[PDB]
């Protein structure tokens, strides 16, 4: 029940950069025997986590000396003196002082220049409506960084109910689909449909709309 | 060198059970405490079981206590996990991992075995076209798509123009929607390209033996 | 149960799908739901020898 | 305690 929290969620870097990731535990990690069982692991896509740093600052067998760890009590950080492409993936901290628990992970990724998304909105198809269903889709493609906020607005009111989002893995840009799934009857209850995106690149939202009756 | 190989994962109906195995090699298996750790679809890691070196002592979090049993065969170098009364929240990748001798931790992990718990039946996807909102006379590039909805189990495969349309395509990861899976794909082309030239998404769902092409026509 | 097949010859949707059913009539209901779900509207024929249904749109 | 849910220290 020792909660492990990682900061940041994502850390974009350029090859050659320094890298720092933090890990905060809800209670002290010092064991009764005096040792602190706080570890770091790296997981690449399709592979299992591999041990990097054990007991706060000990490098595991084979780990380059570019990796270092430190911290104390409840606040710990993993450092990468100089980032290489093979370092990219998700870093996890974990604690073994009490029953094992894990942080949510910090994804180390390749930095790119900021890019605004290209937004496209799609009404339900004739086919789906014939079937009795209504999916409204919005693609938010090729943007950077990953953080993006999307809102569905129907006759001006936000709709969160029935919305499912899916993000592509990292060109180095990110893409995302948002799909609002309604019944045909619900879809016919309103006429104005808007997909609105807020991204760091602009103070103004990117708005794409259609009208059910057009 | 140390190696761990998990196997046994599969699809099981809710309330059902399954046994996972984990073959260990390259170390004296009987000297080490062993664990089972799982990773959910949203990628969170959760410890699920611990067993002492000799096998007498077993530990579990409250989420699994009374339903899971970790065991091991020290003669055969095998670690096991019997899972009973399975729930949809048990869906995930299962890894076995080793406890090092001189500190509490997890030094080596296997490549994993996936478990899925669901009451869904094999279902072929519906393939809907995502054509642009009508009336665009700008002459700017067009973005089209295919919505592949309601299939089970995973996975599906999607190509555009039998694979000859590969640039400017984004195929998004599947999401669970009505206890079934859904994915979509987008493709972007110049306005002189479509609709003068046909654009078709080629969809395959191996489990239902579905192979369908959906030509995308304008609204 | 035995395997039944469906050939879809629609104006924009074309291809194949299958189902495992107790008999052809039981398979035909699954296939008509499938076609309906994909917006298809066509004429249904059945080839006994290959246990294959075909739905063809005008 | 030594041995437990998070392993042992031999």
């Amino acid at each position: 029940n020792i909660v492990m929290t990682q900061t940041p969620l994502s850390l974009p870097v350029s090859l050659g950069d320094q890298a720092s990731i933090s890990c905060r535990s809800s209670q002290s990690l010092v064991h009764s025997n005096g040792n602190t069982y706080l570890h770091w692991y790296l997981q690449k896509p399709g592979q299992s986590p591999k041990l990097l740093i054990y007991t706060v600052s000990n490098r595991f067998s084979g780990v380059p000396d570019r990796f270092s760890g430190s911290g104390s009590g409840t606040d710990f950080t993993l450092k990468i003196s100089r980032v290489e492409a093979e370092d990219l993936g998700v870093y996890f901290c974990s604690q073994s002082t009490h029953f094992p628990t894990f942080g949510g992970g910090t994804k180390l990724e390749i930095k790119r220049a900021d890019a605004a998304p290209t937004v496209s909105i799609f009404p339900p198809s004739s086919e789906q409506l014939t079937s009795g269903g209504a999916s409204v889709v919005c693609f938010l493609n090729n943007f950077y960084p990953k953080d993006i906020n999307v809102k569905w607005k129907i006759d001006g009111k936000e709709r969160q109910n029935g919305v499912l989002n899916s993000w592509t893995d990292q060109d180095s840009t990110y893409s995302m689909s948002s799909t609002l799934t309604l019944t045909k009857d619900e879809y016919e209850r309103h006429n104005s449909y808007t997909c609105e995106a807020t991204h760091k690149t602009s103070t103004s939202p990117i708005v794409k709309s259609f009208n059910r009756n057009e | 060198d140390v190696k761990l190989v998990e196997s046994g994962g599969g699809l099981v109906k809710p309330g059902r059970s399954l046994k996972l195995s984990c073959a260990a090699s390259g170390f004296t298996f009987s000297d080490y405490y062993m664990f089972w750790v799982r990773q959910t679809p949203e990628q969170r890691l959760e410890w699920v079981a611990t067993i002492s070196d000799g096998g007498a002592y077993t530990y579990y979090p409250d989420s699994v206590k009374g339903r899971f049993t970790i065991s091991r065969d020290n003669a055969k170098n095998n670690l096991y996990l019997q899972m009973n009364s399975l729930k949809s929240e048990d869906t995930g990748m299962y890894y076995c991992a080793r406890d090092p001798l001189e500190y509490y931790g997890m030094d080596y992990w296997g490549q994993g075995t996936s478990v899925a718990v669901s009451s869904a039946k094999t279902t072929a996807p519906s393939v809907y076209p995502l054509a642009p909102v009508c009336g665009d006379t700008t002459g700017s590039s067009v973005t089209l798509g295919c919505l592949v909805k309601g299939y089970f189990p995973e996975p599906v495969t999607v190509t555009w123009n039998s694979g000859s349309l590969s640039s400017g395509v984004h195929t998004f990861p599947a999401v669970l929607q009505s206890d079934l899976y859904t994915l979509s794909s987008s493709v972007n082309v110049t306005s002189s390209t479509w609709p003068s030239q046909s654009i078709t998404c080629n969809v395959a769902h191996p489990a239902s033996s579905t192979k369908v092409d959906k030509k995308i026509v304008p609204r | 149960v035995t395997t039944y097949k469906l050939v879809i010859n629609g104006k924009t949707l074309k291809g194949e799908t299958t189902t495992k059913a107790v008999d052809a009539a039981t398979a035909e209901k699954v296939f008509k739901q499938y076609a309906n779900d994909n917006g298809v509207d066509g004429e249904w024929t059945y080839d006994d020898a290959t246990k294959t249904f075909t739905v063809t749109e005008k | 305690a030594n041995g437990g849910a998070s392993g042992q220290v031999k």
